[PDB]
RNA sequence: GGGGAUGUAGCUCAACUGAUAGAGCACCUGAUUUGCACUCAGGAGGUUGAGGGUUUGAGACCCUUCAUCUCCACCA
RNA sequence: AUCAGGACAUUAUCAUGUAGAGAAUAGGUAGGAGCAAUCGAUGCAAGUUCGCUAGGACUUGUUGAUGCGAAAGGUGGAAUACUACCCUUGGUUGUGUGCUGUUCUAAUUGGUAACUGUUAUCCAGUUUCAAGACAGUGUUAGGUGGGCAGUUUGACUGGGG
RNA sequence: GGACUGUUUAACUAAAACACAACUCUAUGCCAAACCGUAAGGUGAUGUAUAUGGGGUGACACCUGCCCAGUGCUGGAAGGU
RNA sequence: UGGACCUAAGCUGAGGCUGAAAAGCGUAGGCGAUGGACAACAGGUUAAUAUUCCUGUACUUACAGUUAGACUGAUGGAGUG
RNA sequence: GGAGAUGGGGAGCUGUAGCGAAAGCGAGUUUUAAAAGAGCGUUUGUUUGUUAUUAUAGACCCGAAACGGGUUGAGCUAGUCAUGAGCAGGUUGAAGGUUGAGUAACAUCAACUGGAGGACCGAACCGACUCUCGUUGAAACGAUAGCGGAUGACUUGUGAUU
RNA sequence: CCUGAGUAGCUCGGAAAACGUUAUUUUGAGUGAAUCUGCCCAGACCAUUGGGUAAGCCUAAAUACUAAUUAGUGACCGAUA
RNA sequence: GGGUAGGUGGUAAGAACCUCAGAUCCGGAGAUUUCCGAAUGGAGCAAUCCGGUAGUUGGAAACAGCUAUCAUUAAUUGAUGAAUAAAUAGUCAAUUAAAGCAAUACGUGGUGAAGUGAAACAUCUCAGUAGCCACAGGAAAAGAAAACGAAUGUGAUUCCGUGUGUAGUGGCGAGCGAAAGCGGAACAGGCCAAACUUAUCAUUAGAUAGGGGUUGUAGGGCUUGCAAUGUGGACUUGAAAA
């Protein structure tokens, strides 16, 4: 599914309000961007993750 | 964001320094190439206290790099004979990492980011030149021979 | 929803955020939680009332009461004639199981209450199953004969030990009283009257 | 409902930022051919959109309006 | 990462500037008395704008004593040594980012080829080739969009239209 | 009238209707255009412009005239919004 | 005649990919005849069965013992099918 | 407390002072410079039982064509795919080839062979153009008599699939 | 010295609360703090006053329902109910 | 165990038996429990077909009886091990759990319409209802203030009445409609992280296992003393009683 693998945060369903306040259901998708990390002997394994976790990954020194 | 760098780089800094470089060149180029390091001891004042150990850590990794240079300089026996038509068809088809199928594990590691060889990796049937850079001052010259099995 | 592999993700970070929230290290605390809660008290500086509050717990616990029942009994006694600091003492000591324990045929007050609820207990103008009826100073409480048919007998002995405000004859299973317990028979475990004024604020 | 800019020969336009209005076209005349145009040059055609304010010096700078335009806004 | 250029936009300096008049091409304003002069003048030499070929100016050396008539004639709203600050523009170094044409690879992409898991057209890993900070994807904002959906399309009327 | 052989409204219309070989225009250089899905995946096609998809006309023979004002499509410097 | 033999269209499909969820796609494997391979014919009999029961004459595939000869040769390659 | 009448429970609700948008004033208050004028007030309650009407619920009953959401259907039929089967019988006699003539050599002609055709006639088979009958029928679409195709863009069995 | 940071805030689209999006709560995209003389709140917002300690976890009771077991009840039905 | 003099289930008579060494019958505890079905050795058109492995008994073997076992996923452990030296991917084995169903009922979460009303209709309502899906539990959810809110104020959550059809919110239309306060049912508050410290990891620990701590009239840690050995729980095993 279109979801992060580090966390479990997925899509957010909401309304597409326009002029005249017409209601149409729309979907916000999370920023799944490929990322490689070093875990368990630095083993790199491509993992589709949200940009938020990527920023979290960058500051936490893991990403090097 | 703040990054300390290890080796000598044409821009930014020389040996120790603190540079504010974008993460693209830092997290993708400077870090995997051991040209830089993240926040030392996780802060700035922590970095200042640990620099009195970072100097000697840089000395000893340079020292082991010199040890790595002697090990490759004592053998120069990385041999490979190609299987081809031979007379009109001469070219090394080992790419580059087949030669590293004879360095890492069997002998001195000689990592993929360490050997600054050209993109032709040798295409001759005679003695050639391998250049490897442990640091920004040491130049490695290897002479491998080639031929037909 | 797949091979979540908690090892793969947990080790993947080693600190992050989710691991530490979840950190299997999570112990049991299955006794720390219960016991300390249990029941507390002490006196403080800013509200004063701390002493009053703690005394209520002790007083309520001495008879095994839930706070709601206490509010009912206080409401009843509050309105009558006047300075009733002699009435509510009789009301609080008029519990049937309290009288049964103070009568001396049970090792402990709660055991007497259990007995009462289990139908050991015979009264005068009535009979009794519920261990909460408010009794009148001069009433008799003839004990059943089935209970003596189950000789554990150890009880009768406690009965004679007694305290002066109760007059009960051993073996013969009979009891009454007069001259309701004075404050001496209500020892210094809980002897104060400003918790009483507190209940007028909390209970109208 | 604001914000900006424009207004000059009849027309199309320079605007001659104050030390005192000009060009092409419209029109008159002259030259100009066998004729028609074409062509060349003079003259005529200006109260500077209007009013007010300031300097010794404003069509020109300030204020106020008029008309036009482009923008935005523009759920009674 | 990066090369330059231009975008996001326009960066820093003094010269320079004729309304006429006025030894003056005055764009200014005041201030300020005497000033150049080894706190060495002068002049030509020559670089240059410029032409109302006058003037703006000068630079440097010439150099060894002329000076400064832009002290002081001089007219001017405008000015007459000297001190400041007052501006368009030639001049000063910039262009950080993106972009605009570029180069590079490590992000990323591949329905190039090879090996392995593996007796396996998928998938995964490792390469190789081709791209490459593009593309694709997410969020935001314009344009087109009966492909699709929800609705509207009045009343009187010698029937209705 | 349709070139023809054929196809069509099971259960009121078999025809001049549809289709057909053929003509022309348009898009598409391959991870092609187009299409099903939300996407993966797949058809196109294990094909490669002598190929594929779409619009129109409908053997064969001779012809197909004028208009680019409006609309549609393609391209375009700068300029205005 | 069909299974214990084999595959076509197609179905299912560990891993895996994709997708708010349910699920969709799909590899290796497994199913799936309307096809391929495989040894029995004639006559008689009961009210009802007969290449099945009976008579007559045959054929095929396994296992063990035995005799003689021979080195045996597939989960793979090739031909045929 | 008996699945009770009821007792406790005054939390609250209505009335007791109104006027003004409101702060605010008060038997007065709002407007207004105003006290004048005008508007509103300067009193008649509450809780139940019964009846009538009314508001929210489907609200006196029956009736739509519809709309949205979920499942079941390609055993009929339409298309596609896989594997099989069928077209009695009788005619016409193409391309091509061989030979001979002919041509400078072609072209062309004659004979023989060959058996092609979205070829012809006509049964099974497929389809349904016409008259009549039937129309609560034998039949929720047929019967008799004719009719078109009938080696193909054919007909059909089984299996799968949209 | 320690007191929970891609966190609280802020911007762009949505929502929860009675509220048709707004002080408070939440989040798809982007950015991003401080550390008890600290931070949040008292319907925009600022100052004073006051209240409370976010970004960690668990929590009985009163509350919702009856397919079933036992006992029982009905100004409920009595074969078109 | 209770309890008897009858019993062999109904349409059901008869035939034939059992039963006073205590039958039939009722209650508690056990035994057996074919096949399909989550179905799980493989398949498959459900109640069918085809097996493997390790034993054991007959046979001269094929074979045939009689037993036990053989699905997948996840976690742990161990062995083996690619591209490619190491190492993983992968492979194998063992152990432990998960699958499914139903109570036409309650809970949480995700997704989520339309008929209808507004006398049309698009904002809105219907309605976060129906439906679809996931996870339970015997209830679930919620929960201990970075709170209410205007005061010499209350002091987790939940449920009932009132506050009121009030303040408000609405093409200000149809409509929608609390939060305080008050009266009641019940009542309970606990525990980690960080400081500081101990032991161990090529101690590059930034990791593991312990002591210390859980806050607002700020709490805790650092150093130094007094008083304490208790009271109470949402708590384990037992024994006894009702
Ligand atoms: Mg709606
Ligand atoms: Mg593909
Ligand atoms: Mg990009
Ligand atoms: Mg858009
Ligand atoms: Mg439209
Ligand atoms: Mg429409
Ligand atoms: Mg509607
Ligand atoms: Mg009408
Ligand atoms: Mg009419
Ligand atoms: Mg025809
Ligand atoms: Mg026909
Ligand atoms: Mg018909
Ligand atoms: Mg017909
Ligand atoms: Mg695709
Ligand atoms: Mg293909
Ligand atoms: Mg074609
Ligand atoms: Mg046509
Ligand atoms: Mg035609
Ligand atoms: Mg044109
Ligand atoms: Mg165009
Ligand atoms: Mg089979
Ligand atoms: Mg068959
Ligand atoms: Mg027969
Ligand atoms: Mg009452
Ligand atoms: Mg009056
Ligand atoms: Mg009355
Ligand atoms: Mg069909
Ligand atoms: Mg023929
Ligand atoms: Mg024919
Ligand atoms: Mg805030
Ligand atoms: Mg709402
Ligand atoms: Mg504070
Ligand atoms: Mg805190
Ligand atoms: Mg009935
Ligand atoms: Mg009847
Ligand atoms: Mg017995
Ligand atoms: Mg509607
Ligand atoms: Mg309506
Ligand atoms: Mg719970």
């Amino acid at each position: 599914a279109k979801k992060d693998q580090l966390t479990l945060r997925g899509p957010l369903y909401g309304n597409n309000r326009s002029h005249s306040k017409t209601i149409t259901r729309r979907k916000w998708n999370v920023n799944l961007q490929p990322c490689k990390v070093k875990t368990a002997d630095g083993k790199t394994t491509r993992i589709l993750v949200s940009t938020r976790t990527l920023r979290t990954l960058k500051k936490h020194n893991r990403l090097s | 964001m703040k990054v300390i760098l290890k080796q000598d780089v044409s821009n930014l800094g020389k040996r120790f320094d603190v540079v504010d470089v974008k993460d693209g060149y830092a997290i993708h180029f400077l870090f995997p190439k051991k040209l830089a390091a993240p926040l030392t001891k996780k802060s700035l004042q922590d970095r200042d206290l640990f620099l009195k150990k970072q100097q000697e850590h840089y000395e000893i990794n340079k020292a082991l790099s010199h040890k790595l240079k002697e090990v490759i300089e004592q053998t120069e026996l990385h041999f490979s004979l190609k299987e081809h038509n031979g007379r009109p068809y001469g070219s090394i088809i080992t790419k580059q990492i087949i030669n590293q199928a004879h360095t890492k594990g069997m002998a001195l590691q000689k990592f993929m980011f360490k050997d600054n060889v050209r993109l032709g990796f040798g295409d001759h049937e005679i003695t050639l030149h391998i250049f490897e850079d442990t640091t920004a001052v040491l130049k490695v010259k290897v002479t491998p021979d080639n031929g037909v099995k | 929803k797949y091979t979540g592999s908690i090892f793969k993700r947990s080790r993947r970070l080693g600190f992050s955020l989710l691991e530490n929230n979840k950190e299997f290290s999570k112990g049991k605390k299955r006794k720390t939680i219960p016991g300390q809660h249990g029941n507390r008290f002490r006196s403080s500086t800013m509200s004063g009332y701390a002493q009053q509050l703690q005394e209520k717990q002790r007083m309520q616990y001495m008879y095994g009461i839930t706070d709601k029942q206490f509010r009912r009994l206080f409401r009843l006694v509050l309105k009558q004639r006047g300075n009733l600091a002699v009435n509510l003492f009789r009301v609080l000591e008029s519990r049937l199981d309290n009288i049964v324990y103070r009568m001396g045929f049970a090792p402990t007050r709660r055991s007497a209450r259990q007995l009462v609820n289990h139908g050991h207990v015979l009264l005068n103008d009535r009979t009794v199953d519920t261990p909460s009826i408010i009794l009148n100073p001069g009433d008799k409480v003839r004990l059943k004969a089935k209970t003596i048919k189950i000789p554990i007998v150890k009880a009768a002995s406690e009965s004679g030990v007694v305290s002066p405000f109760v007059e009960t004859n051993n073996k013969t299973f009979e009891g009454t009283y007069v001259r309701f317990p004075e404050r001496s028979e209500l020892p210094a475990g809980i002897n104060e009257s400003y918790v009483v004024e507190w209940y007028k604020r909390l209970v109208k």
